[PDB]
This record gives C-alpha cells, sequence and structure tokens, in this order.
C-alpha cells in the first residue's frame, strides 16, 4: 500500500491568508479555505500561534476541525514567491458541514508544486509541433499559428470547416468566466456549428425532457433531500459521485435524524425516517450504506435490465394514477390541460428527431404511457411485487390523507441510458402527478456532474438536433480543430474507430508540418492547409496536462485552473460561490477565458493582415487582462440576477455564497432563490408544466438490441469514488495509482471462474465497436453475465467498446454495451499489492 | 533542531499474547493513539514474527477519527460512519473509502525474548499534526 512517510506537518499560523475555495471538482461544491503564509514561517502548537486557537500538542477527537491529512498541505507560488497552503474543509459550509471527500480532500497534493515536486506533468509553455517533435515557444508564435491556420481555413471553406470540442462545465476546467469566453469567441465573434461538448458529441442539452416539459433539471435544495419521505434514485451511485450530499443530507433523513426538523418544518403530517429506491442495475456500495444504515426494510434496490427505467417509470405512472395517488389540484393548477393529438409516427417515432416524445396533458400522457405491472416486470425483470411496492412507496397518501413528499434525483444511469428523451419525461411524469416539484421535501433533480457554470451568448444556429461532431471527424470532414478541456481519447464513445481516425488525419498534417519550413511561417501555414484540403486534420489543445487526444495536436496552449485564478461556479442546488486564488498558474499557463481573448485578439490582426476588416471588426470585445473581466462582460450581464452578483459581494458571503437566481442585494448580502417553482409558474410560454406521453419502445439506439444479442456481457460502466474523471490529475498521483494500476472490471465470482479468470488478470473487452482492456476485479454482488468497467481511465479506456449509437438529439448511450470478454494476462507482478475485498463495509 | 519525528521504541506485547486473528488493544506512540496488533495467520506486508503475519495499526479512522471495527471474516476494517474498509493483509490499503490516506502501519520488532516493540509509523495519525506529540 502507499505510505507517504509523511510525520508531521507545518501548522498554519494564527495570521495565515484565508481564502474561499469551492472543491475544484463534483457537482456537490463542497466549502474549503485555503491559508497560506510564507516558507520560512510556521505555526506551533500553543492556541494563540495556530490558526484554530487549540492546543495542537494534545490529540485531538474524532470531528476535529483542528487537522487535516496530508494531501490537504502542499507549497506552492503565490506572487512569485513560495507559500505554505492548507486546503482544507470548511465546518460552517452548510453543503459538507466539514466533510471533505477522497477527492477534495487532495487539491493541495494534487497542486503544481515545484518544491515538492507534485503535479510535474502540469504545461508550462505553449508547445507546437515542428523540427520533428513537440517543440517549446511563445505565446505570441503559438498564437499567431493557431490563428492563421484558422483564419485560412475559415476563409477559405466557411465557419463548417472549424470543429470545436469545449468543457461547458463549472468548477475547475470550467465555470462562468471560461465559458463566457469560449462561448464569445465561438458564438457571438462567429457562429460555428460544429461544436460539441466535453461529454457528448454534438452541442444538445442533457436533459432536453425535462426542460421542454417546463421543468429545469435543478428546481430543489439539499435540504429537500432530508425532508423527504422517500428519495427515488435512479442512475445514480451517489455514495461514490455525489458523496458528501449524500452523507451530509441524505443519511441524516434515512437514520431519522432529521425528524426533529422535518416536524418543525411541516407540522400538520406524519413522518418517519426516510426510505429509499434505488435504480440502477447494480448493487453498488450506495444500495449497501443505504441497507446499513435505514434498514434493508427501508431500501428498495430495483435492480432492473439495464436499459429499462422507462418501462418502469411507466407502470409506476399508470398504477399510481389508476389508484388517484396523484396531487389533483396541482395537475389542474399548473399543467397542461390542453388536448393534443398524437404525431403520426407515434409510437414509435415522434414528430421529428428534434422531438422524440409527445408533450402532453397528465390524462392524455397516462393513456400513452399505459404499462401493466407484469408487463412492465417482464420487460425490467422485476417482480410485481416490487415495482406495486415501489408505487406505495412514492404515491400512498400517509396517515390522515396527507400527500407523500418525495425527492426524484437522477443522474447518469438514465442519461445516458435507454431512450434518454422519453425516460427523462416518464419520470418527470411522476414528479408532476405527485406535486413534488417546488415544495419541500421534493423535486425532480439531475444529482449532477461537475458543478454548473454556463453563461454563453445565443446557441440557437447550432440547430436542433446539432451536428454528429464525432462523426464529422471518423468520416474525414472539417479542417481545424480546437480542444477545450476535454479528452475525446479516454472518453468518447466509439472511441477506439475515433482514435483510428483521428491519428491518421492528424499524422497527415504533421508529416507536413515536419517537412515544411518553420521559419518561413507563410510556407509552413500553406503546407498545413495543403495537408488539411487533402483529408488532414490540424488540431489545437488546451488544457493543464499532455493529454492523450492531445499526442496527436499540433500546438498546445497552457491553461490555469481554478485557485490560480479566481472562479464561479453553482452546485446542485444552484449555491453560486467565488473561489478566491491562492497560487499563480504554473509557468506561462493562462485563464481560459484570457486564452480566448488573446485568440480572439490574434484572429481580430490575422484577419486584418489578410485584409477582411469587417470579419477582423467581428473578434472585438475581448480586451480583458484578468477572468473578472469575463466575469462581468459575461454573468454579470447576461444572468437573471446577474446584476447584483460581483466578486466582492461574493467574497463577503463566504463558502454558503448564495442560490440562484439573485433577487436582490440588501446590507452586504446578495438574496437568493431555495427551490425554483414554488408558486407553480413552469418555464413555458404558458406557464404550465407537460407531462410526457412516452411509450416504451425497447433499446432505441441503432445496433443496441444487436450489440446485446451476438455478446456474452453487459458491460456497463461509470466512476469509482478515489478516481477523478479520467484521472487527468490522478495519474500522477501515488495514491490513485497504487489503488488502481489498471482500471477495474468488477465480475462475479462465478463468471469469472467460467471464463477462466482469477482476480487482478489483464482481460481484453471487446465487440464490433473496438476493444480494450481491464483488471478483473471479483465482485460477488455483481449478477451473472454483468459487468461494470471503470470509465475515462488512461490504462484501459471503456469507451473503446461502446457504440457510435445515440438517440435522435445525438445523446451518447453509454450505458448499453455489450461485449466479449478473454485474458491477454495472468495478473501482472504490478498488482500483487493490490487488495482485491468487497469494497462494502461491513 | 532535527529534521525528522524522534520515534519512541515502546513494548507493546509478546507474541505469547497474541491469538490468531484477534485484535489486541494497543497505542502508539503514546496512550492517547489507539491501535491494534493483530496476527493474521499468513505472510504480509509490514509483519514480523517467525510467521511475517504480526501487523499494528492506528484504529483511528484517517478520514474524520471515528473508531474502527474489525470484521474477522473478511480480515477488514470498517468505518460506521462513512463506510471506509481497509485491508491488513495488504499495508491497510483502502479498499474503499474516504480517506486520502491507506492505514498508518507501525513499523515492528521482535525481541529476542518475544516482545514486540514499534518504532514507527508510516501515515500522519488523525488528529495529531506530529506523530509524537
Ligand atoms: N463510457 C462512458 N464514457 C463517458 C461517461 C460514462 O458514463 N461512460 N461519462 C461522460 C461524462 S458524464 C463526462 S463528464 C465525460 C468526461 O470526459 P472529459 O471531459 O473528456 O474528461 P475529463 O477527465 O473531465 O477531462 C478534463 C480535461 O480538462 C483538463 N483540464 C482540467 N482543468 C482544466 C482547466 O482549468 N482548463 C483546461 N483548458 N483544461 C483543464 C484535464 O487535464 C483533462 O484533459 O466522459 C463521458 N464519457
Ligand atoms: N468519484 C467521482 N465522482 C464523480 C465523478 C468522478 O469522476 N469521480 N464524476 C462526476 C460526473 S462528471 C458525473 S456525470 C457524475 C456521475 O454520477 P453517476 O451517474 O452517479 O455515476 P455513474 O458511475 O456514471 O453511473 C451511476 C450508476 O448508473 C448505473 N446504471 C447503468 N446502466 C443503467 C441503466 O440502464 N439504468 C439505471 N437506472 N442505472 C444504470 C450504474 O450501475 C451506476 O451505478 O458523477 C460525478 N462525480
Ligand atoms: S469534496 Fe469535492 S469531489 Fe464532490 S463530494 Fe465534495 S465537491
Ligand atoms: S470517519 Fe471513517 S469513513 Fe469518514
Ligand atoms: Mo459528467
Ligand atoms: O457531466
Amino acid at each position: 500500500a502507499f505510505k507517504r512517510h509523511i510525520d508531521r506537518l507545518p501548522i498554519i499560523p494564527a495570521d495565515a491568508k484565508k481564502h474561499n475555495v469551492t472543491c475544484h471538482f463534483c457537482i456537490v461544491g463542497c466549502g474549503y479555505h485555503a491559508y497560506t503564509w510564507p516558507i520560512n514561517k510556521q505555526g506551533g502548537t500553543d492556541p494563540q500561534n495556530n490558526i484554530f486557537g487549540v492546543d495542537l500538542s494534545e490529540q485531538q477527537q474524532a470531528e476535529s476541525d483542528a487537522w487535516y491529512s496530508p494531501s490537504m498541505y502542499n507549497v506552492v507560488k503565490q506572487d512569485g514567491r513560495d507559500v505554505h497552503v492548507v486546503i482544507k474543509p470548511d465546518h460552517e459550509c452548510v453543503v459538507n458541514s466539514g466533510l471533505g471527500s477522497v477527492r477534495g480532500a487532495r487539491m493541495a497534493e494534487t497542486s503544481f508544486s515545484e518544491a515538492r515536486n507534485t503535479q510535474q506533468q502540469r504545461l508550462t509553455d505553449p508547445l507546437v509541433w515542428r523540427y520533428g517533435q513537440m517543440q517549446p515557444t511563445s505565446w505570441d508564435d503559438a498564437l499567431d499559428l493557431v490563428a492563421r491556420v484558422t483564419a485560412k481555413i475559415v476563409k477559405e471553406k466557411g465557419e463548417d470547416a472549424l470543429i470545436v470540442s469545449a468543457f461547458d462545465h463549472g468548477g475547475a476546467g470550467g465555470g462562468y468566466e471560461n465559458t463566457w469566453g469560449t462561448g464569445k469567441l465561438y458564438f457571438e465573434a462567429m457562429k460555428v456549428k460544429n461544436i460539441r461538448i466535453h461529454n457528448r458529441p454534438a452541442y444538445n442539452s442533457e436533459v432536453h425532457g425535462t426542460r421542454d416539459m417546463g421543468v429545469g433539471e435543478l428546481n430543489n435544495c439539499y435540504e429537500d433531500a432530508e425532508l423527504a419521505d422517500t428519495i427515488v434514485a435512479v442512475g445514480t451511485n451517489a455514495l461514490e459521485t455525489q458523496t458528501n450530499y449524500f452523507l451530509n443530507h441524505w443519511i441524516p433523513n434515512l437514520r431519522g435524524e432529521s425528524l426533529g426538523k422535518k416536524k418543525e418544518l411541516m407540522p400538520e403530517e406524519p413522518h418517519e425516517a426516510g426510505r429509499i429506491i434505488i435504480v440502477d442495475p447494480r448493487r453498488t456500495v450506495t444500495v449497501n450504506a443505504c441497507e446499513q444504515t435505514a434498514g434493508a426494510d427501508n431500501v428498495l434496490h430495483l435492480a432492473i435490465n439495464s436499459g429499462t427505467d422507462l418501462a418502469l417509470f411507466n407502470a409506476l405512472f399508470t398504477y399510481i394514477a389508476d389508484k388517484g395517488w396523484v396531487d389533483r389540484d396541482f395537475i389542474d393548477k399548473s399543467t397542461l390541460r390542453e388536448g393534443t393529438a398524437r404525431p403520426p409516427l407515434y409510437p414509435a417515432r415522434g414528430v421529428s428527431e428534434a422531438n422524440p416524445g409527445h408533450l402532453s396533458s397528465f390524462e392524455d400522457a397516462v393513456e400513452g404511457c399505459r404499462m401493466s405491472i407484469e408487463e412492465a416486470a417482464e420487460i425490467t425483470g422485476l417482480d410485481a411485487a416490487q415495482i406495486i411496492k415501489a408505487a406505495e412507496w412514492i404515491g400512498m397518501p400517509k396517515e390522515g390523507g396527507k400527500r407523500r413528499r418525495v425527492m426524484f434525483g437522477y443522474e447518469k444511469g438514465l442519461i445516458w441510458g435507454n431512450d434518454n428523451y422519453r425516460t427523462n419525461g416518464a419520470l418527470v411524469n411522476l414528479a408532476l402527478a405527485t406535486g413534488n416539484i417546488g415544495r419541500p421535501g421534493g423535486g425532480v433533480v439531475r444529482l449532477g456532474g461537475h458543478q454548473e457554470g454556463y453563461v454563453r451568448p445565443s446557441d440557437a444556429h447550432v440547430g436542433r438536433p446539432a451536428a454528429y461532431v464525432d462523426q464529422l471527424l471518423i468520416g474525414g470532414q472539417g479542417g481545424v480543430h480546437h480542444i477545450w478541456g476535454c479528452d475525446h481519447y479516454k472518453t468518447t464513445l466509439n472511441a477506439h474507430e475515433f482514435k483510428r481516425v483521428y491519428k491518421k488525419r492528424t499524422d497527415m498534417v504533421k508529416d507536413a508540418m515536419s517537412a515544411a519550413p518553420y521559419g518561413d511561417r507563410e510556407a509552413m501555414v500553406n503546407a498545413i492547409v495543403d495537408a488539411i484540403n487533402q483529408g488532414g486534420l490540424f488540431a489545437v489543445n488546451v488544457d493543464i496536462i499532455p493529454t492523450k487526444i492531445g499526442e496527436a495536436c499540433h500546438v498546445i496552449l497552457p491553461a490555469a485552473t481554478s485557485g490560480e485564478m479566481n472562479l464561479t461556479s453553482m452546485n446542485g442546488e444552484r449555491r453560486m460561490r467565488l473561489t478566491e486564488r491562492y497560487m499563480d498558474p504554473p509557468g506561462q499557463s493562462m485563464p481560459d477565458c484570457l486564452i480566448a481573448a488573446r485568440l480572439a485578439n490574434t484572429m481580430e490582426r490575422v484577419l486584418t493582415e489578410m485584409g477582411d476588416v469587417g470579419y477582423a471588426a467581428q473578434f472585438k470585445g475581448f480586451d480583458w487582462q484578468t477572468e473578472e473581466d469575463a466575469f462581468m462582460d459575461g454573468y454579470n450581464k447576461n444572468a437573471h440576477g446577474g446584476e447584483f452578483v460581483t466578486y466582492e459581494r461574493l467574497s463577503a458571503m463566504g463558502t454558503n455564497g448564495f442560490q440562484e437566481p439573485a433577487t436582490g442585494f440588501t446590507d452586504g448580502k446578495i438574496e437568493g432563490t431555495q427551490r425554483l417553482y414554488t408558486d407553480g409558474v413552469f418555464s413555458t410560454d404558458d406557464g404550465k408544466a407537460r407531462f410526457m406521453d412516452a411509450p416504451w419502445r425497447g433499446l432505441q439506439a441503432p445496433g443496441k438490441q444487436q450489440q446485446k444479442d451476438s455478446h456474452k456481457y453487459l458491460i456497463n460502466n461509470g466512476r469509482a469514488n478515489v478516481v477523478w474523471q479520467s484521472a487527468y490529475l490522478d495519474q500522477e498521483n501515488d495514491f490513485v495509482m497504487d489503488r488502481f494500476p489498471y482500471p477495474f472490471i468488477e465480475m462475479n465470482p462465478e463468471d469469472m471462474a467460467e471464463a477462466g479468470l482469477k482476480e487482478g488478470d489483464l482481460v481484453e473487452i471487446y465487440n464490433d465497436a473496438g476493444a480494450t482492456q481491464a483488471m478483473a476485479y471479483p465482485t460477488p454482488t455483481a449478477r451473472r453475465g454483468e459487468t461494470f468497467m471503470l470509465f475515462g481511465f488512461p490504462t484501459g479506456v471503456q469507451g473503446n467498446v461502446t457504440s457510435a449509437g445515440t438517440n435522435e438529439l445525438i445523446i451518447p448511450n453509454y450505458k448499453q454495451t455489450w461485449g466479449n470478454i478473454r485474458k491477454i494476462s495472468d495478473a501482472p507482478r504490478n498488482v500483487a499489492h493490490l487488495s482485491f475485498k468487497s469494497k462494502e463495509y461491513q | 533542531a532535527a529534521a525528522g519525528v524522534e520515534y519512541p521504541a515502546n513494548r507493546l506485547a509478546n507474541i505469547s499474547e497474541l491469538t490468531l486473528n484477534e485484535p489486541l488493544d494497543v497505542a502508539y506512540p503514546d496512550e492517547d493513539a489507539a491501535g491494534v496488533l493483530l496476527k493474521l495467520g499468513t505472510r504480509v506486508e509490514g509483519g514480523v514474527g517467525p510467521d511475517g503475519d504480526i501487523v499494528g495499526f492506528s484504529t483511528i479512522c484517517p478520514h474524520k477519527g471515528c473508531p474502527l471495527s474489525y470484521s474477522a471474516d473478511n480480515k477488514t476494517f470498517n468505518c460506521p460512519c462513512h463506510f471506509s474498509v481497509f485491508d491488513p493483509e495488504k499495508g491497510g490499503q483502502q479498499v474503499w473509502g474516504q480517506a486520502t490516506q491507506n492505514l498508518p502501519q507501525y513499523v515492528l520488532r521482535v525481541a529476542d525474548n518475544g516482545d514486540i516493540f514499534a518504532e514507527g509509523v508510516d501515515e500522519l495519525i488523525y488528529g495529531r499534526l506530529s506523530n509524537v506529540l
């Protein structure tokens, strides 16, 4: 096991500089503080010589604020000088109450440190492919080359020849400043259509269904999970993936700790400890933790067949509607009462690819969705009794006839699952029918991925459905590719084919560049353009590390991330905070928003030089010198309530921030919105929510049924608690890589025996889409025939075996993957030190 | 003046006091730092004795300091607060959990009379900023 052998840490002194920090990583947005102080100073164990005012010569008790782990300590540059830093969770932040996950608590150790040699992979300089390899250069050189090639291609072939891949999320590698700067470049200065997002291959929403129904997907507050009678958790592994939301809000409900608060806020009805329905084909550590906390009688794990959620939800809706377990006043007052006609190709197909489902009234949706318990039991594999029990735990009135309060939360098991549009709508139907939106203890919400921090100019020009960018690239289209803060080589669908073509097309441009003279810039640009014209691709990567897709790129531009810059984002209850800069970007790295501005300035210069002064003028409005300037041009001027928010005001609110949208500012406090839709007015033109007539139609995405029928195992996929995303930081973190040097594939031990596999064996997963590798991890809780492989991982990429299949709106159906498995190697020596024990607490 | 922590060499028990797969409560490097000695019946990392199977660990969870329980059936330490699991057969490796550290393990030595001494720890013990206060 990896051990740091750090026996003692510098003590934060009483005069350390304090900075508010939101976690860099997941949606929950736990509050931290970064304390910095000079390298040649330190605190002492006496109360007056440390920030805590306690005597650190004594052992602290459980849950003490006056401790931090080595992963929370580093030395970093701040205003040109080395400083000690501690980045530790905020006991007073209501999101996390002092909890730090295994990810957030390593922010300091995953920071760049020349003194302590952490994250020495971090990019420091612009790099260009020249003289046979990547070479470091100046910004002025690199930007000039990018702009000259980009400008020439767009002038000769149109803006459609520019392909963009970019983050749209919050937190590190996103946020309001950074989404605004990239958005303004591609959607205000330009009208780029061939743009995709970090996690999906088109410029779409993950949740068009709920949005088209008038229900924005982040409509509740975290307190709601404490107040619900029932939590319904669909396609979420929240202990591992929304950790401190689960631990600090869900767990108190299930344990009965929130009962006092429930009785106080809602005195006119009965309350018991929370029950939870978990809809997930896999038994996860989340299921286990719920059983251990609430008791097994208060947990209903519906271990559905992969991709069958829609059949479940429609049977639930049917049953609940037929019993009259619905909020009739809510339906009558706040939902669409209009009769509507089903489209001509219904039920198999919507009115067009833009509209996969049919929006209607309650009554019409019930009739359209209608599914018997027995039919849903057949499809889902559940027992009739389980489905009936779930209907009762959602819909059945409590003693005295009082409406049961249910928080419906969903994440990527639904969103990257079968028939995204219909499945999403079918779940929202339950929340709408039961009046569980806009009230305490309710909500139908994404549980979320990254934080959120989107503000951009209009995307109306992208269309709906938008372009399937990966398919354009694979099919030889597009000339120039700008990649911002994402790595398709590890995380796209159909990744094996993607990599094969991407390499060949970028190699064409590499080979041209190597053979042309760089010091004659015009000749270099012409050689690049000639290779593009022959079917090549010139690629530019903006990132913080050497990425996998970056190995194919021609120019790399170094970004600075959260903490090396000021950054604003909100969490899964819309809680907006400012992360205050506590350290310097590595080397010559620059915030994304300022890279976008410098690139816009370069484009204006280059296009003016080429004689296209009218196009050049579209790249004005990027005079930013600091990220706050992007905040002020974007969020402050464009967001709802934006005029109330400034860095200074956010800073004064601390890690508690406020909940968006802001409605005013009084007495040094930005005032916010705790819950959406509390007046029953929804986000549609008439203010009414729509239900969705969303019938089951099998596995919707092309080729999925045939993939399932022709391969032996389900290759379910997703996250591990210990790993953050594609392990971009984690790959230089010994704690993480010592645990999983290879991605695990969870396998039933009997399945392993049948396939001749032992723990730690390196296996090949393969199908019609591609092939990859993983390390077999015996998992007694896995169902026979069903495996789960860690996604996104550099030493074996799961996406290689995901097909190109999407829904009509180009949502990637990653979760429905099947393949074969065969051994590549006996367990390598480098996994001999691993534990292969159960991840379930006992 | 010293660059490193000065650990004391403290006697914890005698090998004769240990039963196979039953933790013995100890404290190291002082009485306020709870831990256990455990004889596992198989040679393991950091393990001492004739069989290389005797290990010592801190039993205070490195996440938020809840006391760990031992599961004799799994040979794991288990945290009831946030569901962490540590494997004393593999150097205290966190099988699943919230800590950013594997379980602090004692550097042990067995004297010729069977006395077991602890003379260091390989991670920062929960709740102190110096392992030797
Ligand atoms: N099979 C399968 N595939 C999946 C999924 C799944 O469930 N199954 N999930 C999908 C989802 S939900 C997601 S979010 C995607 C993730 O896919 P990606 O977004 O491709 O993955 P990340 O690892 O989040 O990549 C972040 C990149 O941004 C860089 N970066 C970090 N901070 C900064 C910064 O401040 N600036 C810049 N410029 N770069 C920075 C990192 O170094 C890294 O290269 O994967 C998707 N792919
Ligand atoms: N530890 C950690 N946490 C993270 C992240 C991370 O990288 N590491 N990433 C963040 C991001 S960007 C996101 S998007 C979220 C993802 O959060 P989640 O969506 O909670 O995580 P996943 O592991 O992708 O998938 C959740 C569950 O979906 C289940 N599932 C698979 N197929 C189906 C299906 O057909 N139906 C149903 N109902 N469930 C299905 C899987 O068995 C899995 O347990 O997590 C965020 N939090
Ligand atoms: S510590 Fe960070 S990774 Fe998520 S659970 Fe909290 S925001
Ligand atoms: S205190 Fe042990 S898991 Fe958090
Ligand atoms: Mo995501
Ligand atoms: O996401």
